[PDB]
């Protein structure tokens, strides 16, 4: 959630604001895997 | 670990009416209970049991000073209305992480008037239709729950 | 055995030539002795081993005790002799009782194989669980570049890889540990821990480390991804006309930023070398300061270049100017002052290259030839790589070459500086008006008809495969091989971070650095204030938290003397800066009082003293009466997530004591639990003989020698007699510290500097 | 009680301003380009 006044916005901006009020979860990088697909690899994912 | 050692370290080899609080937590338990709990407690105020594997509710001191009490990552699921006959001055609740079934489950905590806030997260009687009106209802001495019945206080 | 070894050695002493040597020559020309063998060796391999093969028992077993366990001759086949050997001393054998021992005979252990060969299992893992694809048979395009053969643990330099294997598997001759050890403290002791428990002879493990640490990097013919992984497959991944596609089964980033804000911080003061280095040897990334990665990788970002010259390392000697990397053919230019005109109008003065020159340059992964006469650019062949590549190869070599029509092109201005606020020499200016403002100098530069020939197509101002090219500039459908001979000749370092050859000439420039920020991917701790007043909230508090953590054992110690010296650090001023001013003093009132009833009415606990320790920086101020505020949730500048939870934790500080862990602004690290005890467990690394220095001779007054694990058992101060290295008794004392090394010399040349500023 | 300052952060959602407690001060904005600071009272 990130409260706003009512304007309307290009998504890319919101995603940035609403990362930038949840700083820490933008900023991880290093994954704790808890589950993994049987095909797909975890590694790509992450890095993509 | 046992919970005997975690009783010596807490009360540091001292009278048992020394220490209002414990934290019986990380300790593996006989067929899961809470022993090493004396019936001669006499003063208790916090309780924090987490990943003790407890089954079910049937070994606790009778009190009448304990306000909280903390129970989660456990398999219990029974009736609680022995904490009525064990200890009627509970005001904070948490059973976040347990195992309970239904509703009937949540059920004999009304004869407890003194309850304020009870926690059920990701429990199997959670993902229930108007299951937040429900125990609202069926509970109406609680104050508190997960943590929005109107507004966010810390406890 | 020993009392074998000692019957050997009277035995051989018994002979006057070994009693003269021994005493001769001393333990360093040891070696010599040894290479002094047959050298008789075999002229043809396959015809020896073929006859040996068929040879009664041509294989040579180590006497021993084993062979009793297989008969002379089983089931009528004739397996080993008694009779007695001279090449070796021991018995001959047949590669029959071989094939029984692989049919029967004593049954191993398993477990060495998990992890001794690591590195074999890695590569076996890398290839099953990779994905293939289709074949392309088409032609590839292939360009020879320096490429790292295998995958490396940890790249080192061939001298630590040997320090450090000895630390690792010889725990004895290990006399006084380098500033190698405690880098590489984590490498150490997992690779000890995981080799205990083996019994393989020793050489076979300090082999197998050597190849799992030292590099091994070879010219080969590439397409694509460049990693040792792909490397690894290339035999199969490659092809002269076919191409397939393979997925095998981070810190560069973080170590430009890094190198890039050292270098900014340091160029705005004066001497800015040592201040540089003092940064660099005091940063640390995660587990390592940054001579772990910069020693790591070959060259690198013009930045790292020069840090490593800032530090001791080497560096690929390649010209930087900008982006380009430049490597002269042939032909030397004087560099003579000369005052040109710009076609803004102004007149500069700078200095022009006479006589002609050329060069292999490349920019990120274009290549190409330049030759280039005083005042104008002659030739320019390229191939076709990128067109960002391209484009920044074509300007970045016009403006190099100092070409009339480049100058003639120029419309705006050239007053710019860098981040740090400096005017640069009007080569660097026209190279960022230029890089701007890129279709200035491509209108007015003219054009020139297409390369008429088979391969050669040329390039238009757009950098599209279009003709009617450039003047001068060509695109070949080949490819251009450059950079051989690497010399890493010998580079000084100007104390303003500028590089310079043997001779007065300079390859880098302190401004060859780009001017671009970027997020480090890691936790960039550094362990100097002056450093860190730079970022955002978040990352001040990081620092703080990892600088207190860090020297953690200093703190706790000066925490039971109880003195307002321990709070008044440095390091928390920046903390200070943080803290909103209207409220910091009863943030720090309110932990003073806090952290004093802790010491007064109760026990450690380390979460909530590392917890409350920083906000008591700023003076406080108490109640009317006089009592403390009390708080319960520390608000920090940003307000919303940058807030502090007294109780149990926030976004920027939780710890767990159910696994003992903290999480400081979304990184856990490990707590292992609290006490010296886990202080030593973090010294569980370290290196054997870390804790003793050395003081005095052998000095016979305490008897005979004493062992590690009995050195271990005197307390701080003593004196024991030890052997150093292969042999070499002395006399160590316990030490009661931990040193170093780099922050003496940094604070000695602080204080020198002061000195010097104080008198002048 | 004051004007916009952004070091005590940004505009607070009345979510919070309910669970506030006397004596706190927050923020709020009106409307774009007019935030104002403001102080919870016991009367």
């Amino acid at each position: 959630a990130n409260m706003t006044e009512g304007k309307s916005k290009k998504p890319k901006t919101l995603a940035k604001e609403c990362l930038e009020k949840y700083s820490t979860l933008r900023d991880q990088t290093d994954p704790i895997l808890i589950m993994k697909s049987e095909k797909a690899n975890e590694n790509f994912l992450w890095k993509l | 670990m046992e919970m005997g050692r975690r009783i010596h370290l807490e009360l540091r080899n001292r009278t048992p009416s020394d220490v209002k609080e414990l934290v019986l937590d990380n300790s593996r338990s006989n067929e899961g209970k809470l022993e090493g709990l004396t019936d001669e407690f006499e003063e208790l105020e916090f309780l924090s049991t987490i990943n003790v594997g407890l089954t079910s509710i049937a070994n606790l001191p009778k009190l009448n000073k304990l306000k909280k009490l903390e129970l989660s990552d456990n398999r219990v699921s029974g009736g609680l209305e022995v904490l009525a006959e064990k200890c009627p001055n509970l005001t904070h609740l948490n059973l976040s992480g347990n195992k309970i079934k239904d509703l009937s489950t949540i059920e004999p905590l009304k004869k407890l008037e003194n309850l304020k806030s009870l926690d059920l997260f990701n429990c199997e009687v959670t993902n229930l239709n108007d299951y937040r009106e429900n125990v609202f209802k069926l509970l109406p001495q609680l104050t508190y729950l997960d943590g929005y019945d109107r507004d966010d206080k810390e406890a | 055995m020993t009392l074998a070894k000692i019957e050997l050695l009277k035995q051989l002493l018994r002979d006057n030539e070994a009693k003269t040597v021994l005493k001769q020559t001393t333990v360093d020309q040891y070696n010599i002795i040894r290479k002094f063998n047959t050298s008789r060796i075999e002229k043809n391999p396959s015809l020896r081993m073929k006859w040996a093969m068929c040879s009664n028992f041509p294989l040579a077993l180590t006497k021993g005790d084993m062979a009793n366990r297989i008969p002379l001759e089983y089931k009528g086949i004739q397996l080993k002799t008694n009779a007695e050997d001279i090449g070796t001393k021991g018995q001959m054998c047949s590669i029959a009782a071989v094939t029984w021992w692989n049919t029967y005979g004593p049954i191993g252990d398993t477990e060495g194989f998990e992890r001794v060969y690591e590195s074999f299992f890695l590569r076996k893992m890398r290839l099953d669980n990779a994905t293939w694809g289709r074949i392309t048979f088409g032609p590839v395009e292939r360009v020879r570049k320096r490429v790292l053969l295998n995958p490396l643990t940890k790249e080192m330099p061939p001298d630590e890889a040997s320090n450090v294997i000895m630390e690792i598997l010889f725990p004895k001759e290990a006399g006084i540990p380098r500033e190698s050890t405690w880098i590489h403290r984590e490498l150490i002791k997992e690779k000890r821990e995981k080799l205990k428990g083996t019994m393989i002879t020793p050489i076979v493990l300090a082999y197998m480390l050597e190849r799992e640490l030292v590099a091994r990097r070879r010219f080969l013919p590439v397409a694509g991804a460049t990693s040792a992984e792909f490397i690894e497959m290339l035999h199969c991944l490659q092809g002269e006309n076919w191409r397939q596609i393979y997925h095998p089964g981070s810190r560069s980033q973080s170590m430009i930023v890094a190198c890039r804000k050292i270098i900014r911080r340091s160029i705005v003061a004066s001497n800015p070398l040592e201040l540089a280095v003092e940064i660099a040897n005091k940063t640390v990334i995660d587990t390592e300061p940054l001579k772990s990665c910069l020693a790591a990788i070959d060259g690198g970002d013009v930045a790292c270049d020069i840090i490593r010259a800032a530090l001791g390392l080497k560096i690929r000697q390649r010209q930087r100017f900008g982006r380009l990397e430049l490597k002269r053919i042939s032909g030397r230019g004087f560099k003579n002052d000369e005052e040109i005109l710009i076609g803004n109008g102004t007149i500069q003065k700078i200095g022009i290259w006479d006589g002609e020159e050329e060069f292999h340059v490349r920019c990120g992964e274009c290549r190409g030839i330049l030759k280039k006469s005083k005042m104008k650019l002659e030739k320019l062949l390229i191939n076709s790589a990128k067109k960002e590549d391209m484009r920044d190869l074509i300007i970045l070599c016009m403006v190099f070459s100092q070409d009339t029509r480049m100058f003639q092109g120029v419309r705006g201005e050239i007053n710019f500086l860098n981040r740090a606020g400096q005017l640069l020499s009007p080569m660097y200016q026209l190279q960022r008006y230029f890089l701007n403002r890129s279709n200035d100098l491509f209108d007015q530069w003219g054009y020139e008809e297409s390369p008429k020939a088979s391969e050669l197509h040329g390039i238009n101002e757009s950098m599209n495969a279009s003709d009617y090219t450039l003047k001068g500039v060509v695109v070949t459908r080949n490819v251009i091989d450059d950079f051989s001979s690497t010399e890493t000749e010998k580079v000084s370092i100007t104390k303003n971070l500028s590089l310079i050859k043997r001779t007065g000439e300079v390859i880098m420039g302190a401004n060859d650095v780009s001017e671009l920020e970027s997020q480090a991917q890691l936790m960039i701790t550094y362990d100097t204030p002056k450093m860190w007043e730079m970022g955002t909230t978040k990352e001040l508090v990081q620092n703080t938290y990892q600088w207190v953590l860090k020297n953690l054992v200093t703190l706790k110690a000066q925490f039971l003397l109880g003195k307002e010296d321990m709070f008044q650090w440095d390091a928390f001023e920046a903390f200070e800066s943080i803290i909103p001013q209207k409220m910091a003093g009863q943030y720090s009132g309110f932990a003073r009082a806090v952290l004093k009833q802790m010491r007064d009415q109760e026990v450690m606990k380390t979460d909530q003293f590392i917890k409350l320790l920083p906000f008591c920086f700023s003076p406080p101020k108490l109640r009317s009466n006089g009592e403390p505020y009390q708080f319960l949730k520390l608000v920090l500048k940003g307000g919303g997530e940058n807030f502090i939870e007294v109780r149990k934790g926030s976004p920027l500080f939780s710890y767990n004591p159910q696994t003992e862990v903290l999480t400081i602004c979304g990184r856990m690290m490990s707590l292992k639990g609290k006490i010296e005890d886990e202080e030593r467990n973090r010294s569980m690394g370290n290196a054997v003989l870390a804790g003793f220095l050395v003081s005095g001779k052998y000095d016979p007054d305490l008897g005979d020698f004493k062992t590690i694990e009995e050195l271990e058992k005197l307390k701080p101060g003593e004196k024991a007699n030890i052997l150093l290295y292969q042999g070499k008794p002395v006399k160590v004392v316990k030490r009661k510290r931990y040193s170093a090394l780099s922050n003496d010399i940094s604070q000695g040349i602080k204080r020198q500097r002061m000195t010097v500023e104080s008198m002048g």
